[PDB]
């Protein structure tokens, strides 16, 4: 947030509002919606952007990802993920156990194929829970398994 | 052609067999001619015995990344894991 005074003057100049999403006041809603017209004074209409040089943009792209394991990904998370792989194998089995039990009760209670059920989208939610979760658990056991050994000699 | 077909069976079915039996099984009239057939078939010959070291097979025209490869075994295992990812993508 910012503030800038206007009072008398500041007119007979270039176009302040036309820049970014100004000329507003549908209902009272803008920003914090405690403002409407006056805001602090006159609706200075802040515009917040950012610009950086070629050196600054090159940094945060490669530097900032999640945390720093970088420069070698092989052995840093290898021992940590492999040690919990025995427990992960047992935890992913429970997720599959509750998968088909939802789809089994889904088609068992519907003999109609109409909507009295306020079920407007029933299947896609539970279908994605059995898909996206399955799609999440298998890819982390494959893509990581390729670099989990890579021993050669 | 029958004796050549039997020779393919005698490799796997006989680990060690003497010289006198090969003459009787394949119906040979000479013992010296019996050893001559073993030279063209690459059969090791020792005293009163004939072994087979040729049970292991290789070559057979040209093959790459198929049918028990050699130096690509480590890569193909990792390649098969990367093929299913692109099918979904």
């Amino acid at each position: 947030d910012a503030f800038r005074l206007i009072d008398t003057g500041a007119l007979i100049n270039n176009l302040e509002p036309r820049q970014t999403t100004s000329n507003t006041g549908l209902l009272n809603k803008a920003n914090i919606q405690a403002l409407i017209h006056g805001l602090n004074r006159h609706y200075y209409s802040l515009n917040i952007d950012y610009h950086k040089t070629a050196k600054e943009t090159k940094m945060l792209m490669n530097l900032h990802k999640e945390q720093w394991q970088s420069g070698l990904k092989m052995y840093d998370y290898e021992e940590k993920e492999e040690s919990n792989l025995a427990a992960t194998k047992s935890m992913v089995k429970i997720a599959e156990q509750y998968s088909k039990r939802i789809e089994e009760e889904k088609e068992l209670t519907e003999e109609e194929l109409k909507t009295r059920y306020v079920g407007r989208q029933d299947p896609k939610k539970h279908l994605s829970e059995t898909a996206d979760e399955t799609l999440e658990n298998n890819i982390v056991s494959v893509l990581t398994a390729g670099v989990n050994s890579v021993a050669i000699k | 052609a029958i004796r050549d077909e039997i020779a393919k069976n005698t490799e796997l079915s006989y680990d060690f067999l003497p010289l006198s039996n090969i003459k009787a099984l394949l119906f040979f009239n000479n013992e010296k001619e019996t050893e001559k057939f073993a030279l063209e078939r690459n059969w090791p010959i020792v005293n009163s015995k004939v072994y087979f070291n040729n049970q292991s097979k290789e070559k057979a025209d040209y093959e790459d990344e198929m049918m028990h490869e050699e130096d690509q075994k480590t890569n193909i295992i990792e390649k098969a894991m990367d093929y299913a990812i692109s099918i979904e993508n």
